[PDB]
RNA sequence: UACCGAUUGAGCGGCUCAGUGAGGUCCUCGGAUCGCGAG
RNA sequence: UGAACUAUGCCUGGGCAGGGCGAAGCCAGGGGAAACUCUGGUGGAGGCCCGCCGCGGUCCUGACGUGCAAAUCGGUCGUCC
RNA sequence: GGCGUGUUGGAACAAGGCAGAGUAAGGGAAGUCGGCAAGUCAGAUCCGUAACUUCGGGAUAAGGAUUGGCUCUAAGGGCU
RNA sequence: UAGUGACGCGCAUGAAUGGAUGAACGAGAUUCCCACUGUCCCUACCUGCUAUCUAGCGAAACCACAGCCAAGGGAACGGGC
RNA sequence: UGAUCCUUCGAUGUCGGCUCUUCCUAUCAUUGUGAAGCAGAAUUCACCAAGCGUUGGAUUGUUCACCCACUAACAGGGAACGUGAGCUGGGUUUAGACCGUCGUGAGACAGGUUAGUUUUACCCUACUGAUGUGAGCCGUUGUUGCAAUAGUAAUCCCGCUCAGUACGAGAGGAACCGCGGGUUCAGACAUUUGGUUCGUGCGCUUGGCUGAGGAGCCACUGGCGCGAAGCCACCAUCUGCGGGAUUAUGACUGAACGCCUCUAAGUCAGAAUCCCGCCUAAAAGCAACGAUAAGCGCCGUCGGAUCUCCGAUAGGCC
RNA sequence: UUCUGGGUCGGGGUGUCGUGCGUGGCAGAGCAGCGCUGCGAUCCAUUGAAAGUCAGCCCUCGAUCCAAGUUUUG
């Protein structure tokens, strides 16, 4: 699929809900495909999904486990072509087991190695960079 | 008693010990497989690491997510001057292993090649190789020397080759040559004795031993950080912080019994100056030393056929630490074992190149020539002129 | 290549680091130095080595 | 059927502190450009 | 045989920055039919608060641990009319 | 006013310690018996301060704003 | 398996062997939240004093003899057989 | 877990965790196969097999449990119930104190609760690195190498294609070749990004000081912004491999036993295992070769004669 | 240890920070004396200027020096 970048969204990390689900945070507690070191704490970047619980939202999603997926990070990651790019806040999309979202619109610019792995996450992105 | 959690181990037992390594330059421990039925050409070269850069490349790799995309592949930079065949050797085999059959010496040795078989050279009376260098003269001597080569023909299935590099052209202070036995892969061993008597004192390029887009290996002496403790020298983890007597250590080093210590437990030592080989090491451009053409040098070592510039491979201010490459160039993709200014000994690859990234073809677009010495932003010292005008030194 | 947006030099494929916010406007950035200053809200036209200033002052 | 009740209970509205502040309007000067002036 | 250390009591001397909240009493101006109330200022009470010297000795289970020291050192910390 | 750095000088700057309460990308207690450790806050001015209470308090509660330099303006005295 | 609010046939709560409650107070014990941070992911770099080397000076604990291992037997885990 | 009480009471530091190494297989996964109430997918039984991996967390001092997610799988253990001059003291396990029960009482609790000093290596081995050592000397000295032997390293997954195909009434639903990436691990490296910056590099700035400007200093690195060179991070980038004999197993030819039979004689395919290559070290192991200072060897094994040592042996390299 | 070779300065390149001292101005909130003059944070020109840059950066061949002699080896 795609190639490596830079994690910087290890377990408990906090990230900025961008649909209109009605959430606000995601609070990461692990990550799909880690198979896992001694020590080693979950880490994601963009475009993996992972399992996340809401903090701030609606009362009907704010005590589940919910299948998130990163949309922008601000570990600065390196693009094949030599662009070290990082966006200025951490956020993600409530999805499905399949990758549909649950919500219809994204507030902010979703990443290109997202976009690419995610066919429902870039057709309601509303600015790919 | 077993460990809580499973943890695989900290570094390879396979590169034990791990301590300076007696051997400044880079040794070839296996050379490639003879083939009979290839010319006669050599397996081996020296370097010497100038620097890195990075270049940026259109990449044709059907499948993949980057096909017809340019990309940015740092690459490092290995002067390679042509080296001056001294000696012919041939090795015999024996069923305890090989044996240096008989060495044949030139006539004429050059005076940077002697300096290696002395560790006083200016107090001392250069009269390395003054009688033997006496047989090509002597009609007498002839005839012993003809009976040589005639019995490396006859009682020798490995023939090499003495030949050292030309430091006369380099930008270090050094001026001894690193000698190498270079070994000959080509045919008979009657054609490899010719190939190597006519080639003795005489200069060999690096565009005869390579070639474009090949994997080579390159042998050297990786770069020393002295003692460093088990947490740097093996990647323990280290202790928490309220740990008393140290927290940098490794806590448990073997259990009661066996009462002793293990070699595999991880301790604390010298790290780096290990002798390391490292393949698939692939070319990305063979460059040309400077060289007049028309009564003017010439610099097009780093122009490509999508830039048309007029700039050499050294970047602003020359190579940080090392100076400036004006000799034959072989720019290697990726790291390279060594500091700066360190002899490699490039080397064929034992395996069979056949994978999709072996022979892949390099098509180089742009070649990056900024300063390393900062954050450089200019290519060339005319285009620094031209973006930013004339200063007050003018 | 590009240009830097806050000391408008060009910027090379190798070089560089370029920053996206929210709103869904992407910047790049030469080096640390012109990063640090966008993010601090310095004013090109008042960094005395900008080509905006030098532009500004007809230097050139 | 209402009431008390840990749960910093939860949701939805009105008016506001502070910060950030789009966009007009005036005021200072700014001169692409056009024939001293219009801009 | 010892109260040159320490425990308690007695006699006679010495000592304890700079700030904070701010009680009774008093003055003035408003409300009242009287009972009596409200605002500002004043005043400077307290085994009161922050805190220096002093006096203590929490935590780091820090330093030290054949030590500077047969109990000490550093930061932090308790209290200081 | 006093002193030569507190029972010694010189040359190096490896590991490992003690200390500087050194600093740090992204995440922010996932570390750990436990926020141990140190990190945030901190002065002063102007605003604004709940539950509870023995009505004394809580309280610097919480939560905001301002702060340099320079040139001026206004107000607050004494004596004949 | 923690904390808190409730439930009480409570092994073995209970009324100056004091019961219940409690504003303020606490270097007392405990839980959660906000902010914060190298506690951690995951370690890296710099500095001072040491360690290191050197001139001078110069101890102590300890010590049957001593000091490479595997197995065997043995006072049932040798260093010596 | 007992039973025993042989060793240890002029002392073997004692529960768990952390850390790190190694071994065992009674194999959870991966490699190669056999079996089914194996159609496919999934799963179960068994075999060669320990090469390789076996996680992050909530609560508990806990080993042991239980749940949350991840995963190819999250297998079970040993090494003085591994491991305190390695750490952490949470627990237990002195002295302070509280409660409950018990005792007339002092006090008890294998019950609960709170606070409670974790000392020493400079010795000998072991191990990690670092000098050097056969000294018998026509050997001294240098270069280029050989190699015994020892270490040894790679691992696993996903996506595309095969394919919506085989298979199945359907529902469902593979595999090989090939292609593109990644997990864990290993060895490096600093072009780029990021960290550090007492080149105390440059600017600025607080208090004080030199009469002021200028230039500077002091506050154990005054503070702040940027930052070269070095060093550094799956926080950047690069590389990581081929054969041989065979195990399990499936077979060939073919008797014993007119047939049959993989076995008895003789043969074949065969694997994450094993051995080796690659890679790391280089021996009281060695070769080729350079030069070797009246002084310093050889020549003419004829030494013509003198002295000192050290082994053997007592016709044969048939 | 003189076909010369090796150092110390200097020059150039490179990069770091960021527009130096002085001087000039009818730029400057203003203000005080007799249009003028003085005080005045800052601003502008000179000025991408100044400073420092291998000590482990690069290249010179400009300046001025240096060339001796520890111990031992058949
Ligand atoms: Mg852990
Ligand atoms: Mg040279
Ligand atoms: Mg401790
Ligand atoms: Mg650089
Ligand atoms: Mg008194
Ligand atoms: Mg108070
Ligand atoms: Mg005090
Ligand atoms: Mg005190
Ligand atoms: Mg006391
Ligand atoms: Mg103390
Ligand atoms: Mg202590
Ligand atoms: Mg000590
Ligand atoms: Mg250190
Ligand atoms: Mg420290
Ligand atoms: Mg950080
Ligand atoms: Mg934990
Ligand atoms: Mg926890
Ligand atoms: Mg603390
Ligand atoms: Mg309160
Ligand atoms: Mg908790
Ligand atoms: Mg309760
Ligand atoms: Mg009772
Ligand atoms: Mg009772
Ligand atoms: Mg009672
Ligand atoms: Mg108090
Ligand atoms: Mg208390
Ligand atoms: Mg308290
Ligand atoms: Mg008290
Ligand atoms: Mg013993
Ligand atoms: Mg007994
Ligand atoms: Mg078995
Ligand atoms: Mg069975
Ligand atoms: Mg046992
Ligand atoms: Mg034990
Ligand atoms: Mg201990
Ligand atoms: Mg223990
Ligand atoms: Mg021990
Ligand atoms: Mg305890
Ligand atoms: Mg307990
Ligand atoms: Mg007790
Ligand atoms: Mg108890
Ligand atoms: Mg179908
Ligand atoms: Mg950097
Ligand atoms: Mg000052
Ligand atoms: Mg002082
Ligand atoms: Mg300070
Ligand atoms: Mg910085
Ligand atoms: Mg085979
Ligand atoms: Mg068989
Ligand atoms: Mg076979
Ligand atoms: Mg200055
Ligand atoms: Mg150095």
């Amino acid at each position: 699929a795609k190639f490596r970048i830079s994690l910087g969204l290890p377990v408990g990390a906090v990230i900025n809900c961008a649909d209109n689900t009605g959430a606000k945070n995601l609070y990461i507690i692990s990550v799909k495909g880690i198979k896992g070191r001694l020590n080693r704490l979950p880490s994601a970047g963009v475009g993996d999904m992972v399992m996340a619980t809401v903090k701030k939202g609606k009362p009907e999603l704010r005590k589940k486990v919910h299948p998130a997926v990163v949309i922008r990070q601000r570990k600065s990651y390196r693009r094949k072509d030599g662009v070290f790019l990082y966006f200025e806040d951490n956020a993600g999309v409530i999805v499905n087991n399949k990758g549909e979202m649950k919500g219809s619109a994204i507030t902010g610019p979703v990443a290109k190695e997202c976009a690419d792995l995610w066919p429902r996450i870039a057709s309601n992105a509303g600015s790919i960079a | 008693s077993h460990r809580k959690f499973s943890a695989p181990r900290h570094g390879s037992l396979g590169f034990l010990p791990r301590k300076r390594c007696k051997r400044h330059r880079g040794k070839v421990k296996s050379f490639p497989k003879d083939d009979p039925s290839k010319p006669v050409h050599l397996t081996a070269f020296l370097g010497y690491k100038a620097g890195m850069t990075h270049i940026v490349r259109e990449v044709d790799r059907p499948g993949s997510k980057v096909n017809k995309k340019e990309v940015v592949e740092a690459v490092t930079v290995v002067e390679t001057p042509p080296m001056i065949v001294v000696g012919v050797v041939g090795y015999v085999m024996t069923p305890r292993g090989l044996r240096s059959f008989k060495t044949i010496f030139a006539e004429h040795i050059s005076d940077e090649c002697k300096r290696r078989f002395y560790k006083n050279w200016y107090k001392s009376k250069k009269k390395a190789f003054t009688k033997y260098c006496k047989r090509w003269q002597d009609e007498e001597g002839k005839k012993q020397l003809e009976k040589d080569f005639s019995s490396m023909k006859k009682y020798c299935q490995i023939i090499r080759i003495i030949a050292h590099t030309q430091m006369r052209l380099l930008p270090h202070r050094q001026k001894k040559s690193h000698l190498m036995e270079i070994q000959l892969n080509g045919g008979t061993i009657s054609d490899k004795v010719d190939w190597a008597r006519e080639k003795l004192e005489q200069s060999i390029p690096i565009a005869n031993v390579f070639s474009q887009d090949e994997m080579i290996d390159v042998i050297g002496v990786t770069k020393g950080h002295g003692c460093k403790g088990v947490t740097s020298r093996w990647h323990t983890k280290k202790l928490p912080r309220k740990t008393h007597r140290g927290l940098r250590k490794v806590a448990c080093i073997g259990a009661w019994h066996p009462a002793r210590v293990a070699f595999s437990v991880a301790r604390a030592g010298q790290k780096g100056y290990h002798h390391r080989t490292e393949i698939n090491k692939k070319i990305y451009k063979i460059g040309v030393g400077y060289h007049n053409k028309d009564g003017k040098l010439v610099k097009n070592n780093a122009s490509t056929d999508y830039d048309l510039s007029n700039k050499s491979i050294n970047p602003l201010g020359g190579f940080v630490h090392y100076g400036e490459v004006t000799n034959d160039f072989l720019m290697l993709k990726g790291c390279v074992v060594g500091t700066k200014k360190r002899v490699l000994t490039l080397r064929k690859s034992l395996l069979v190149q056949t994978s999709r990234r072996a022979q892949e073809k390099i098509d180089l677009k742009f070649i990056d020539t900024t300063s390393k010495f900062g954050h450089g932003r200019f290519q060339t010292i005319e285009e620094k002129k031209n973006f930013m005008g004339p200063l007050k030194k003018d | 290549v590009e240009l830097c947006s806050f000391s408008g030099y060009k910027i090379y494929p190798g070089h560089g680091r370029r920053y996206a916010r929210i709103d869904g406007k992407v910047f790049q950035f030469l080096n640390a130095k012109c990063e640090s200053a966008f993010l601090s809200k310095r004013n090109p036209r008042q960094i005395n080595w900008t080509v905006l200033y030098r532009r500004k002052h007809k230097k050139g």
